[PDB]
């Protein structure tokens, strides 16, 4: 909006702004070990307790 | 009461047209016809200032004067939506001239034709084989000072193309290689090398300024000599008692050739199809004028 | 091909010119539609504009007669070189100025301008204006301006003013340059372009067949002996019959710059110019009065009803 100024002055008609807000993208990643031996473990299955 | 000329694109653009288009999307163009759809042959200067013929300013001054002229409006990708001017109204222009004179405000414009060079003022479109010239549109003192510093620039090369102990290239150059008004002091792109035998821009109206000027002195002797002693002091008694006797055949052979190089020139220092200005903002590069 | 009826129908209908009137005591629908013109000015309220019909395209209708609003050229002048106390009607006179970004102007009235051309007619040029000096500098170089003879093509005339909101530094006032002068306020009443009798002269007095429908207005800057002069010429007739009837008016004076001096030099040659203000009606007008001042008057030529026109500027010779 504007205010309508009396004095001499050049007159500021509508004004309208337009703004663009981008996004941001994040990546994340950890890495975790895990071993050969129990994943057979995992394939196999057990007999003696 | 609607405007809207809308000329077709037989084959539709591409998008560079597009983008050297939508830099010329506020400036004056002549059309041929005041009708509501029209083809792209009739549009600004292309039949008259074309690059196959030699151009020459007289023919393209009076089809600039001859048609209606009209800003363009919107830039479709096959429509070129635009509207014409008629003395009735007034419209929106904008200074988007490559060889970009400052406007200023109540200034009156005056529709030329092109003269800085054809690249200047073009769109040179290839989907359809035209070039639409854009007419240059600058104020009016500074039209006057333009056309005197190209007409004597074209004057100073012929003479030195002539003969070289005449003039010296420099000289020439150091004050008609610029045109100033309120302080605005721009420079000038001179064809250095217009080349003989015509062939070139401002030749025909330098020819024809060239011969009336010739003609002048035995014409103020005979309209003297027809008619006082006031008119027998201001110019000298050595173009006053020159001749005395022509054949008068040659005499008025001359005399009614002097009077149409002069009367074509005086309605073309006139700048022909002349616009007034109210309120140039240049904030916006926005003058508001109408057709006078 | 009845969608095109009722788009047709409204795009028909011509302003009736002509009716068949039965008696001038009824004052019946037709004659009020006839002689009714809508105004550019209402209340902002839904119903006033909705009436009054301000958002029409092109003209102002309810919901192309021969009549086309004005336009406006606003200027930016400093306070001190524009006596506020001048009426509407007055003649402006903006001087292009040297300075390449100013977005100040230097406006004149041409009483304004007598005080620059010398440095009653005079007494009202100094009471108006006590300082000739803020005037003199802002044309920058007035002697070399017009020892050069080049003053003609500098002045572009503006026609007259119409609106002066009188602030205190910079001043805005409002113009017109191009039109018919009339007045926007809320009671809107008749402006009438003022021109000083001691400067305005006439020219079918001068003279002493047909008659027209307009005359036009003619303002003459003329490159004198002593100093230049803005004289004022009202015509009937036509441009390229003024050039030949002012050539000979000035005939005398142009002997006279002939032989009060001799022009050795060649831009000292050119002797004023002259340029159109446009037109008005040729009956009734240049009625004239006296301007009151605070103290004194000066006769004053009073032109109503002008059509501002502005043409450009003409060697005399």
């Amino acid at each position: 909006p504007t205010i309508a100024h009396g004095d001499g002055r050049r007159p500021s008609k509508q004004r309208t702004f337009i703004v663009v807000k981008n996004c941001h993208k994040h990546h994340i990643s950890t890495e975790m070990e895990l071993s050969m031996l129990d994943l057979e473990i995992l394939h196999s299955i057990p007999e003696t307790p | 009461m609607d405007l809207k000329v809308v000329v077709s694109l037989s084959s539709r653009l591409y998008t560079d047209e597009i983008a050297k288009m939508q830099q010329r999307i506020g400036c004056i163009l002549p059309l041929a016809s005041t009708h509501g759809t029209q083809n792209v042959q009739g549009l600004g200067l292309g039949q008259v200032y074309s690059l196959e013929t030699v151009p020459d300013y007289v023919s393209m001054y009076n089809y600039l004067s001859d048609c209606t002229l009209a800003v363009l409006d919107e830039v479709s990708v096959d429509s070129l939506i635009l509207t014409k001017i008629v003395p009735g109204q007034t419209y929106a222009i904008k200074n988007k001239y490559q060889p970009f004179f400052q406007w200023h405000g109540t200034g009156s414009l005056s529709v030329m034709p092109p003269v800085f060079g054809r690249e200047h003022a073009t769109v040179k479109l290839e989907s359809n084989d035209v070039d639409i010239v854009f007419p240059m549109v600058l104020p009016t003192p500074i039209a006057e000072e333009v056309l005197q510093k190209i007409l004597l620039f074209n004057v100073y090369s012929r003479v030195v193309m002539q003969a070289p102990g005449n003039a010296d290239m420099l000289d020439v150059h150091m004050h008609l290689g610029s045109v100033s008004y309120l302080g605005h002091h721009y420079e000038l792109a001179l064809p250095e090398v217009p080349g003989p035998l015509g062939l070139a821009l401002l030749d025909n109206l330098s020819l024809y300024f060239c011969i009336m000027v010739t003609l002048l002195p035995r014409a103020s002797m005979r309209l003297v000599r027809g008619l006082n002693l006031f008119q027998e002091m201001v110019p000298d008694e050595i173009a006053r008692i020159d001749l005395d006797d022509l054949s008068v055949a040659d005499d008025l052979s001359r005399m009614r050739v002097m009077m149409t190089y002069l009367q074509s020139l005086a309605s073309l220092f006139n700048l022909g199809p002349r616009l007034a200005t109210a309120a140039y903002s240049q904030e916006t590069l926005t003058a508001t004028c109408w057709l006078r | 091909r009845r969608r095109l009826q009722r788009r047709i129908a409204g795009l028909l209908p011509p302003p009736a010119r002509r009716l068949n009137i039965s008696r001038g005591s009824e004052f019946t629908r037709d004659v009020r539609g006839l002689v009714e013109e809508h105004a550019q000015a209402s209340s902002l309220s839904a119903a006033a504009v909705w009436r009054a019909g301000l958002l029409a395209p092109g003209e102002v209708a309810v919901a192309w007669s021969g009549w086309r609003p004005p336009v406006f050229g606003d200027f930016l002048i400093h306070a001190s070189s524009f006596n506020n106390a001048e009426a509407t009607g007055t003649p402006l006179f903006q001087f292009k100025q040297s300075d390449p970004f100013s977005g100040v102007d230097a406006v004149f009235t041409p009483l304004s301008l007598f005080i620059l051309m010398n440095h009653g007619l005079t007494r009202m040029a100094n009471l108006l204006y006590d300082s000739p000096a803020t005037l003199a500098d802002l044309v920058p170089d007035f002697g070399r301006l017009v020892a050069d003879r080049r003053f003609h093509n500098f002045i572009t005339p503006v026609g007259p003013l119409v609106e002066n909101i009188k602030s205190t530094y910079l001043n805005k006032i409002t113009t017109v340059v191009h039109g018919p002068v009339v007045s926007k306020a809320i009671p809107r009443s008749t402006v009438k372009v003022t021109v000083p009798q001691e400067a305005f002269v006439d020219l079918d007095a001068w003279l002493s067949q047909p008659c027209p429908a307009d005359a036009r207005l003619y303002v003459a800057l003329t490159y004198e002996e002593a100093g230049p002069r803005f004289t004022f010429f009202q015509s009937s007739r036509g441009h390229c019959q003024i050039m030949n009837i002012l050539r000979i008016y000035y005939s005398p004076s142009i002997m006279h710059r002939y032989a009060v001096v001799q022009p050795l030099h060649i831009e000292e040659l050119t002797f004023g110019a002259v340029a159109c203000l446009g037109t008005f009606s040729a009956t009734d007008g240049w009625r004239r009065s006296a301007f009151n001042y605070r103290g004194s008057s000066l006769p004053v030529v009073e032109i109503d009803s002008f059509y501002s026109n502005v043409s450009d500027w003409e060697v005399i010779l």
